[PDB]
């Protein structure tokens, strides 16, 4: 009310309203799902268009051969944060000849987002990110929120109606976690998960967006006729 | 670059400047004009390090032209010479100094008098009846000391100048491919085409 | 009025309302505690399990500074990380210049001054965390607790978060019942019990326990996490006490 | 972080007033009375030493300050503002004059430099004006003796005699009746003590009054001998005893 | 007042949303993409009859293979075009090749959110960027001050945008010839424009692989206007 | 440095500081530009509440940017000097690097760009000035007349006016100027310019300034008597 | 942050006026009147000191009239402290020009640069403008004798006779009445004083409440002299014109 | 290097050799020493290879930006001055370039500008640049007339490079010819000195110093 003019101001109950308003931009964004087994880690994302004449806004971004994310909210902020991740992964490779741990990737994003919430003039990031990756400790899935909070999970979803897919994955936990050495089945589980967030619209060939990374699989993205297999 | 001369007479200033541009064992050009018009009644000849000369001349030209437009008024030769001197005086203590020597010939319309200023690359200014830069002085000064009079006409000055060029063409080691001569007076600047 | 809209502005009372508002954010956060013992310190924290989908053991909240200091906090988790990052830089430069690892009281003031600095200007926000931290140095064991205002003191026991009052009460009993001192291995068990008792103030979601410790004899003066058999032994001790 | 106040905190109001300067002058009005009188052969500046507590040692707090050997200053208003102005004033006398010309600045020019500092606090970003008026007395070879008043705006005026602060309106009237152009220095000290008694309420003695003169050169206060041209400081601070001697024949 | 980079309670940046209102006040611009080329057309909208309309420059070349139309506060577009041209030429210097249309658009959109308390406010102009490259062929992009860009088969921006967009929804198909597209832009511009459409108050342009980006003459457009009127009367 | 964003969007999509700068232009004295077949004429109003003026030394309303281009304005006088200075410097800088004087379009584009920069730069307000820039490109005889405004937009005009009561004189020009046949001579062009100012001015004494620009750096300002003859001639034809 | 306390000194009103400039002019209208009159053989500068006290040192005082160089002087109206900042800048600017061109600075060039400084404070920087109006009186070999005025807006204009500060409306009407072009210095002296005498808010105009200065060619042959009048010289010139 | 370009009745001829050397090591015999800047502008290279190659392609990018901004092809004078002002900024740093900016525009006509790395900029009708410039001058000057035909002018340019290629140890490989007309530049082939020397010797009867 009187305490939402900028990010530097606390409310009387101890809330940061600008950070909460940035969180609201994620809820308006299109749904995206993330899940993983022990061998692989999968991202599924529902893309969104302006109208029938427009293209579908790309949700998934590669960060390295072994890491990438999906987005929900302000796309330009995702481009800034992804580009920062691309540099950090690249710094680790050039200087230490070392693939950047997915956990460190989260710690770095957390600290970058935080600085924007404690200084005058700046604003919080208005996007949420799901980061998947395979490193020296196996598969990983992370959830980033622009408050700074990063969380490691087996599965999750963010965006509009993300609660449906999040409930499904909470039921299916025991099943999909043991889908080892089988990419197509882990995707099928992720596609069925995102389907629990659909209303009036179904998954079409230029609507769906899948990305996978794992033991003997680099981070790759599937679109167009390559996802027709999963409808 | 090399030879630049100047003679102030009763009613005008006359500047002569060599035409040759040499680099290594080749005369690349034999028709080079080593001068810039700073204002309608002010002319500057220049000589020195390659590149620096034209870069400096044009930079001064731009500044004087800028002044003229701003004030709708022509600076006096004395005022222009002082500006040029200060620019060179700044330059000499820079990281890379301009290695350029200039002569400034002008006609002051308020005084109705011709004026000739000699300025070296250090920023050393002197007003003179006749002037030269480089090795040219070593021949011309003693010659002018003898033949120069303060009340000479423009025609007398050109003959005096022919005498200088002849002496240089006889005793100078290098072929400087003759000179371009220009006159500055009450009516402005004009070039003598047959010299 | 309007005295509470800007940081670093004094009210007619002589108070900085923005710092007091930051304390509210700390009170909203999960419970964390610190127990000073014979030859070291013990830290413990409550991790709320929001969902089945959270990977157990893999959302670590306690942080090490240098090789001999542990830090835990309640409130805005990112603000706590920023403070530790600064703590690590402060410790690094101290060791760079003076060779010896940073003493705990020296470290305590480095954080204290930094947090206090964020109450001096309206262009920055106060920290939304109370930090419990400490370790072992040349003079022995020290436990500290730092607050948004920059205020810190040494402690025998410390607690902050939603269940601070329950934990404080339980801590006061240990201090009274053990005047000669508490052992490191005892303090780990007690820490577990106090977190489980403090969980009564946050009992909708069940939780995950996380403990760490520095001890001159048990961990050789270095900060380590409590895992495996020693962790499960501490959990079982706590489970037996609630029933 | 960083000073985000890069804008003026003193601005013109619709009526044409500069609010902060007016309010600074209001602070000066609340301040304790101080005065200055100019004689033929000297200048006197005086003020009441308002003690904050009887446990406080008022000798450690100097309201009258030496700026140069021939220039002194006193004030009315906020003491802390005055103290830093004296520091800056002393330094500017060296940096912008003595280190260039090898001699001390004349009174008028030092005053001009102080005024500049006070004017900038009226226009620069993120600052308030100084809450003081100064009276500066001094001597220099080519101008002789002189007395100047400097206000929070940065304006300065020369005076034969004047007073500033609490009871300045009455004190100025008293000085108009007594001031002539034939006043000797001793006569001016006498009139200064008379004028100050009116505004002071409690104790009136050498311990509650602070008074300094700009008069003859003082070779005994120089600290060395050998150079004929160096004859000593014209600024002298009257002692507690020296004031009480003049209060008997009052 | 309030911060320039402030979020609304709904999760949108106030200044970005307000700049979008400025673009709705701008003159109409339409773009259509075909397999034979991409067509760009704009409403000039002279404020007075004494104003020489040919000096109104709302269609602009970025490179030989990339063109650009604008709508809104058109003065703001100058530095965007300046950046785009530099980006295109710089890439050619570093890689001895044409730059992808998508990569050009992304580079322009990176400027968009570089505002706050960098420039003092967002851009108040939207751009239609049309071009061709060897990889993705003929392309049309809509670049906003939010920092977002969508590819479009067809797109209208400005005051008559929502009406023109609904018309493009019906008329566009994947087999449209270049000539068919030219007429379609003229047809839809004539519908949404205030004053009567002619060669002086409207301007066409296209980009083809063979001939590159070309702004049409007033003589060439005038004939396409005459051809359009005749075809509508013929049934 | 002072950083404040002074020029910002409002809910309805307007930048009020830019729009309020246009109000300053509307307050300024009227200025008019008319281009003929072989010339451009710049007319300017001078308010007569100021007697005891010294017209020798008082800043003239029309300024030379180069020997071939001129700039008149409407709005804040002090603001116009800053734009004129920058334009004059760029004019000499162009001659220095391109070895050719500026075109009128280029000089306008530059001035308009400067104005635009001040509408989205922190710490600054927009220029409260609109300009009329007129001249002839090097080695060209086609007349050029351009207009700029605080927002930064610029455009070419057959004839245009700016300043106070400019909507009245624009109304006059819109019916009195034929695109198919512009003023064929210098006299015709000056007369149409003076006529248009006489719709708004008051007295044709020391209130009107006229400057004529012709090809190849031929610029001259008319004196009182020369202008007064146009005023005397127009009034006698009017009584009909 | 600090946005809360920003007055925004450099913005437009809805009417297209600069608030702070308008308010600075309102400030200046309460300052002591200063008059400049330009004759064919010189220039007069007359100014009224702000309500004087009898114990003010009059002879060693300077409030209104300042020397910029040997050929240019200024009369001030507004905040003295602000004026001195600008005067020292103008004094330096004159010396820079002399150093560069070996010629005394033309009056207008000095006036333009000082006015350009004032303009800057109204467009950028977020600071308050200078609350000062100047009357420039000077000579150069291009235009001869010249009078200018500048104000907080940074706008300057040339004059034959002009007043600034208090009661300019009444003062300008009186000057417009009795001024003519063939006027001499001694006549202009009399006009300047007579005008102040009628427009003053005081009871009677006396020597101690005035500052006076002429710029004549009344030296020996083709050179300009600046005379800043002493107290006794103002007393005499006041008797000589029969005001006291 | 040997590079030349001269002005004549029918436009501009530009001829260069194709040799690159590192000391006495012949590094390449197939180096392109003419840089095509646009259909109407050419740039010749002599001195440091990287310096010339890098900054002349950069010059092309600046010329492209001029015609995008100004909707008009850049003048030869303006193009040459961009390059000369650039190298002047690096004066003393050690750049080594002797270049010639050739082209035709409507306002200028056929124009040649000499630009070198110490900042010299000269307009002129004939220039030879490089280690073998004097050898090229000798043949070119002695046979040059303004009234030369296009056929004869092409041959003289070719024959001058051959003269230098023969005598100068640091010139050779092959001759690259260019003709610049009102319509633009035209490429007139690569001519290997291996075959060209003997062909010219036999047909012309020159080069009697050489064992036939
Ligand atoms: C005639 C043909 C000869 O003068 C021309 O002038 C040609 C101009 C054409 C090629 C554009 N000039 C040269 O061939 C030129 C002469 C030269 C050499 C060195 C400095 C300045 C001028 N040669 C080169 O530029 C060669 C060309 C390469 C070998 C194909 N390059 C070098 O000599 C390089 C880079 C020189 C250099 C310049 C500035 C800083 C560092 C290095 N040097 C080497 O490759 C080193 N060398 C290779 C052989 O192994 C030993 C190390
Ligand atoms: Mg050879």
């Amino acid at each position: 009310n009187n305490y939402d003019g900028d990010t530097v101001t606390f409310s009387p109950t101890g809330r940061l309203f600008q950070v909460e308003y940035a969180l609201e931009a994620i809820k308006q964004g299109s749904v995206t799902v993330g899940l993983r087994s022990n061998t692989h880690a999968v991202l599924v994302a529902l893309k969104r268009n302006a109208d029938e004449l427009s293209s579908y806004q790309k949700k998934i971004i590669k960060c390295d051969e072994h890491m990438g994310l999906s987005l929900a909210g302000l796309a330009p902020d995702a481009r800034v944060l992804s580009n920062y991740l691309r540099q950090q992964c690249n710094y680790s490779s050039l200087v230490f000849n070392r693939k950047l741990a997915v956990e460190r990737a989260g710690h770095l994003l957390c600290d970058k987002a935080q600085k924007n919430t404690q200084s005058y003039g700046g604003r919080p990031y208005g996007v949420g990110l799901l980061i998947i990756g395979y490193d020296k400790s196996g598969a990983h899935l992370l959830e980033f929120q622009p408050s700074g909070n990063v969380t490691e999970l087996y599965g999750t979803a963010i965006g509009a109606r993300s609660q449906g897919a999040k409930t499904y994955l909470e039921r299916t936990l025991d099943t999909f976690i043991k889908i080892d050495g089988n990419p197509d089945e882990l995707i099928k589980a992720g596609v069925e998960a995102i389907s629990q967030s659909l209303r009036d619209e179904s998954l079409t060939v230029d609507n769906l967006s899948i990305a996978i990374v794992g033991k003997d699989t680099p981070f790759t993205i599937y679109d167009g006729e390559a996802v027709a297999k999963y409808i | 670059m090399d030879i630049i001369l100047g003679i102030r007479v009763q009613d005008s200033v006359i500047l002569a400047s060599s035409k040759a541009v040499t680099r290594g064992i080749s005369v690349l050009k034999d028709s080079d004009d080593k001068t810039r018009q700073l204002s309608p009644h002010t002319l500057m000849s220049f000589a020195g390090e390659a590149g620096d000369t034209v870069q400096f001349a044009e930079y001064i030209q731009a500044n004087i032209q800028l002044y003229s437009i701003r004030e709708d008024y022509e600076l006096s030769p004395q005022a222009v010479s002082s500006f040029v001197r200060q620019e060179l005086a700044k330059s000499i203590r820079s990281r890379r100094p301009y290695q350029v020597n200039v002569l400034i010939g002008g006609y002051d319309k308020k005084k109705n008098k011709p004026e000739l200023y000699q300025i070296d690359y250090l920023g050393t200014k002197v007003e003179l009846p006749y002037g030269a830069h480089g090795y040219s002085g070593f021949y011309t000064f003693s010659l002018l000391d003898h033949h120069y009079r303060p009340d000479m006409t423009t025609e007398e000055g050109l003959d005096l100048l022919k005498l200088c060029v002849q002496e240089l063409e006889k005793r100078m080691p290098m072929d400087f491919k003759g000179v371009i001569v220009k006159i500055v007076d009450k009516d402005g600047i004009r070039q003598v085409d047959d010299f | 009025t309007g005295y509470d809209l800007s940081n670093s502005v004094f009210s007619p009372d002589g108070r900085n309302f923005q710092v007091e508002y930051a304390v509210k954010a700390v009170e909203n956060g999960t419970t964390s505690i610190g127990i000073k013992c014979n030859d070291g310190v013990v830290f413990a924290v409550e991790k709320l399990i929001t969902s089945k989908l959270l990977v157990p053991q893999k959302n670590v909240k306690i942080q090490v500074v240098d090789r001999h200091i542990g830090c835990v906090y309640s409130g805005l988790i990112p603000d706590g990380r920023h403070l530790v990052n600064r703590g690590r830089e402060e410790a690094a430069s101290f060791k760079k210049l003076y060779k010896t690892p940073i003493p705990i009281p020296a470290f305590a003031d480095r954080l204290g001054q930094y947090v206090q600095a964020h109450t001096l200007y309206n262009s920055v926000r106060p920290f939304g965390v109370s930090t419990i931290f400490g370790g072992v140095d040349k003079n022995g064991a020290h436990l500290y607790m730092l607050e948004p205002s920059g205020s810190y003191w040494g402690y025998k026991g410390a607690a902050t978060g939603k269940g601070r009052q329950s934990a404080k009460a339980e801590l006061e009993k240990l201090v009274d019942h053990h005047p000669e001192g508490l052992s490191a291995r005892e303090a780990v068990k007690q820490a577990a019990k106090i977190i489980y008792l403090a969980h009564e103030d946050n009992k909708e979601k069940d939780f995950e326990l996380e403990i760490s410790w520095c001890s001159l004899s048990e961990t050789n003066g270095l900060h380590k996490f409590v895992k495996g058999d020693l962790l499960q032994e501490a959990i079982d001790f706590a489970q037996k006490e609630i029933n | 972080m960083t000073d985000r106040y890069s804008f003026s905190l003193t601005t013109f109001s619709p009526s044409g007033k500069l609010g902060q300067i007016d309010y600074a002058l209001t602070a000066v009005k609340q301040g304790v009375t101080s005065l200055g009188i100019k004689a033929t052969n000297g200048v006197v500046i005086a003020t009441e030493k308002k003690s904050s507590s009887p446990l406080a040692m008022s000798e450690t707090l100097s309201k009258v300050s030496l700026l140069t050997p021939d220039i002194g200053a006193v004030y009315s208003g906020m003491g802390p503002d005055y103290r830093v102005l004296v520091d800056k004033s002393r330094k500017v006398a060296h940096t912008s004059y003595k280190r260039i010309y090898g001699e001390y600045p004349p009174t008028k020019l030092l005053v001009s430099e102080v005024a500049k500092i006070m004017q900038e606090a009226t226009q620069s970003g993120g600052v308030r004006p100084f809450g003081v008026s100064l009276l500066i007395a001094g001597h220099d070879e080519f101008n002789g003796f002189s007395l100047y008043q400097v206000d929070p705006s940065g304006s300065y005026f020369p005076w034969k005699a004047t007073a500033i602060g609490k009871g300045s309106v009455a004190a100025k009237t008293f000085l108009e009746k007594r001031w002539n152009d034939e006043l000797e220095l001793e006569d001016a000290i006498h009139i200064a003590l008379l004028t100050l008694k009116e505004s002071v309420e409690g104790e009136f003695n050498g311990d509650t009054i602070e008074l300094a003169i700009i008069g003859d050169e003082n070779p005994d206060l120089l600290g060395y001998t050998g150079i004929p041209t160096d004859k000593g400081p014209r600024f002298r601070k009257l002692t507690s005893q020296e004031i009480n001697d003049r209060l008997e024949a009052l | 007042d309030r911060g320039v980079s402030t979020f609304s309670p709904e999760g949108r940046l106030f200044q970005v949303e307000y700049s979008l209102e400025a673009i709705k006040l701008g003159s109409t611009a339409i773009g259509i993409a075909t397999k034979e080329g991409v067509v760009l057309g704009v409403e000039k909208r002279a404020t007075s009859p004494l104003l020489e309309s040919d000096s109104i420059e709302k269609i602009v070349e970025i490179d030989r293979h990339i063109g650009c139309a604008m709508s809104g506060l058109t003065a703001d577009a100058r530095s965007m075009i300046e950046h785009a041209r530099t980006a295109a030429v710089t890439h050619n210097l570093y890689y001895d090749e044409d730059i992808n249309v998508e990569s050009l658009t992304q580079s322009v959109c990176d400027l968009a959110l570089r505002f706050g308390e960098l420039m003092s406010r967002p851009f108040g102009v939207a751009l239609l960027i049309a071009g061709h490259d060897a990889d993705d062929g003929y392309q049309l992009f809509h670049a906003e001050p939010s920092g977002t860009f969508y590819r479009y088969n067809a797109k209208a921006i400005g005051s008559g945008s929502e009406g023109a967009q609904a018309e493009l929804l019906n008329e566009w198909h994947s087999s449209l010839t270049l000539k068919e597209a030219e007429l379609l832009v003229l047809k839809i511009l004539k519908q949404v424009m205030e004053e009567k459409l002619d060669e002086n108050n409207a301007q066409l342009s296209c980009i083809t692989k063979q001939d590159g980006f070309k702004i049409y003459d007033n003589e060439k457009t005038a004939e396409l206007i005459k051809e359009l009127k005749e075809k509508e009367a013929a049934e | 440095g002072y950083d404040r964003a002074l020029s910002i969007f409002s809910p309805d999509g307007h930048i009020f500081q830019v729009e309020y700068a246009l109000e300053a232009v509307k307050r300024g004295t009227c200025a008019v530009g008319v281009k003929g077949k072989n010339c451009v004429v710049l007319g300017c109003e001078r308010r007569s509440t100021l007697k005891l003026q010294d017209t020798r030394i008082t800043p003239s309303k029309v300024s030379k940017i180069d020997s071939h281009v001129v700039l008149s304005f409407s709005g804040l006088n002090a603001d116009s000097r800053i734009l004129i200075e920058k334009a004059r410097v760029e004019a000499q800088s162009h001659r220095l690097t391109l070895e050719d004087p500026v075109t009128v379009e280029y000089l306008t584009r530059y001035v308009a760009g400067v104005q635009q920069r001040y509408t989205q730069s922190g710490g600054v307000r927009p220029f409260g000035v609109s300009t009329l820039i007129a001249g002839f490109d090097p080695r060209d005889d086609e007349p050029k007349l351009y207009q700029t405004e605080p927002s930064g937009i610029y455009s070419s005009w057959s004839a245009q006016t700016i300043g106070r009561n400019s909507k009245t004189v624009r109304e006059f020009l819109e019916k009195n100027y034929d695109r198919k046949e512009p003023p064929a001579t210098v006299e015709e062009c000056v007369k149409l310019t003076v006529r248009s100012l006489l719709e708004v001015v008051q007295t044709g004494a020391k209130n009107i300034e006229i400057t004529v620009v012709k090809p190849d750096s031929d610029i001259v300002a008319l004196s009182s008597e020369e202008i007064n003859q146009y005023v005397t001639q127009i009034e006698q034809e009017k009584q009909e | 942050g600090s946005r809360r306390y920003d007055s925004r000194t450099t913005i437009f009103s809805p009417e297209g006026r600069l608030y702070q400039v308008e308010y600075a002019l309102e400030s200046i209208s309460h300052a002591g009147t200063a008059i400049g009159i330009m004759a064919s053989d010189g220039i007069v500068l007359a100014a009224e000191r702000k309500v004087t006290s009898t114990l003010l040192e009059q002879d060693t005082s300077t409030e209104k009239l300042y020397k910029l160089n040997d050929k240019i002087a200024v009369a001030v109206a507004g905040l003295t402290a602000d004026a001195e900042i600008l005067i020292n800048t103008a004094r330096i600017h004159a010396q820079n020009y002399l150093k560069t061109y070996n010629e005394d600075i033309p009056v207008e060039i000095l006036v333009r640069r000082l006015s350009d400084i004032k303009q800057g404070y109204t467009q950028h920087g977020g600071l308050r403008p200078f609350g000062v109006s100047f009357i420039y009186a000077g000579y150069d070999d291009r235009y001869g004798y010249q009078l200018y005025t500048s104000n907080p807006s940074g706008n300057y204009t040339g004059w034959k006779a002009i007043s600034v500060g208090a009661n300019t409306s009444a003062a300008q009407t009186l000057l417009q009445m009795d001024y003519k072009d063939d006027m001499k210095v001694d006549d202009a002296i009399e006009l300047a004083l007579k005008t102040l005498s009628k427009t003053t808010d005081s009871s009677a105009l006396t020597y101690d409440r005035l500052e006076f200065a002429t710029i004549r060619k009344g030296a020996n042959d083709g050179e300009v002299y600046q005379k800043i009048f002493k107290p006794q010289e103002i007393k005499d010139i006041l008797v000589k014109t029969g005001i006291t | 290097t040997t590079t030349l370009a001269f002005r004549f009745q029918g436009g501009i001829i530009v001829a260069v050799d194709s040799r690159a050397t590192a000391g006495n090591w012949v590094a390449s015999q197939t180096v392109k020493k003419v840089i095509e800047i646009n259909p109407f502008l050419l740039g010749t290279m002599a001195g440091g290879t990287a310096d010339c190659q890098f900054w002349e392609t950069w010059l092309g990018s600046q010329c492209r930006l001029h015609e995008l901004r100004e909707k008009e092809r850049i003048s030869v004078a303006a193009a040459s001055k961009i390059l000369s002002n650039l190298v002047y900024q690096y004066k003393g740093a050690g750049l080594s370039m002797g270049t010639m900016i050739c082209g035709y525009t409507r306002k200028e006509g056929p124009t040649i500008y000499y630009v070198d790395s110490d900042g010299t900029r000269l307009k002129g009708d004939i220039f030879c640049v490089g280690s073998g410039q004097t050898f090229a001058y000798g043949v070119l000057d002695s046979n040059y007339k303004w009234d030369l035909s296009v056929e004869d002018a092409l041959y003289l340019g070719k024959r001058s490079i051959l003269a230098a290629a023969h005598r100068d140890a640091y010139s050779g490989g092959s001759v690259n010819l260019y003709h610049v007309t009102e319509d633009g530049w035209i490429y007139h082939g690569n001519h290997d000195v291996g075959e060209l020397f003997w062909k010219v010797k036999e047909e012309e009867g020159s080069f009697n110093n050489v064992i036939g």
